[PDB]
């Protein structure tokens, strides 16, 4: 049946340059991993060993890595559109494998507080609005989301490529 | 010309601008007017 790994991570921002993160991932109904700290010193852990030492290691650096870059992006909006703060962050995304063997679906949606904003389409790798209220801050955002490879492609891969990966060695 | 994360760096005249092309935006960041 339907094989999937979701992650959750909720982003506390008190001003521009602090965050307390909030995460977790899941294979299928089963809570693997969680993640929570401040911007200078987040805990990620697997809750069960399923990558070796090594193995996770490169992954808990992939994910920090990841956290600067996102905290990065929120810091670039706010210097060029202004945003109103305190705010929190809710990237929700995944990978869902079908049982018939088509291509793995994948989804990466980003709400501001609680209300959808964004999320990303991976047949073209491009965002898009999921608000109807127009703004300087959405369009802003979009237009830095669609211009790199960084945040298109290779966070299609991500999804399409080392999150499938994992679906298929860890559940199996 | 912009690339990931670089609009976090202080603007500058040369990066941005002679060594590649700037639009309108990043050369007002420049100019600070
Ligand atoms: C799949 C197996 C992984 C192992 C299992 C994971 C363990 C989970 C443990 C923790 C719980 C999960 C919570 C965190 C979610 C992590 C998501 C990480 C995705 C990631 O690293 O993306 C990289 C791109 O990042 C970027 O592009 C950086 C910025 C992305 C922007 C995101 C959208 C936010 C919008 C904010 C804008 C401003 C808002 C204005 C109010 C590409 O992945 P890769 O580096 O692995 O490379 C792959 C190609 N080779
Ligand atoms: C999973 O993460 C989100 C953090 O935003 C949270 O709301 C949900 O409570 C978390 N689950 C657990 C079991 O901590
Ligand atoms: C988010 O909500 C907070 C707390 O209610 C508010 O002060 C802030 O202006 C909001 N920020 C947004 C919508 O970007
Ligand atoms: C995307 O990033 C830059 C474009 O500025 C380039 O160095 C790189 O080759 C591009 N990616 C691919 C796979 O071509
Ligand atoms: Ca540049
Ligand atoms: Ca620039
Ligand atoms: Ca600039
Ligand atoms: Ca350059
Ligand atoms: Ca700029
Ligand atoms: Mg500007
Ligand atoms: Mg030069």
């Amino acid at each position: 049946g339907l094989q999937r790994l979701h992650m959750l991570q909720i982003s506390y921002f008190r001003d521009p340059y602090h965050v307390w993160y909030q995460g977790n991932a899941s294979l299928g109904g089963h809570l693997t991993h969680v993640l929570e700290g401040p911007d200078t010193n987040t805990t990620i852990i697997q809750l069960q060993p399923l990558q070796e030492p090594e193995s996770w290691a490169r992954t808990q650096s992939g994910l920090q890595s990841y956290l600067l870059q996102f905290h990065g992006l929120v810091r670039l909006v706010h210097q060029e559109r202004t945003l109103a703060f305190p705010l929190t962050i809710r990237c929700f995304l995944g990978c869902e494998l079908p049982p018939e063997g088509s291509r793995a679906h994948v989804f990466f949606e980003v709400a501001v507080n609680g209300s959808s904003f964004v999320s990303f389409r991976p047949e073209r790798a491009l965002w898009q609005a999921d608000t109807q209220v127009t703004s300087g801050v959405v369009t802003f955002t979009l237009q830095q989301l669609n211009a790199y490879n960084r945040t298109r492609y290779e966070l299609r891969e991500f999804l399409e490529d080392t999150c499938v990966q994992y679906v298929q060695k860890h559940i199996s | 010309a912009n690339s990931f994360l670089e609009e976090l760096r202080h603007s500058s005249l040369e990066r941005e601008c002679i060594e590649e092309i700037c639009d309108f935006e990043e050369a007002k960041e420049i100019f600070q007017n």
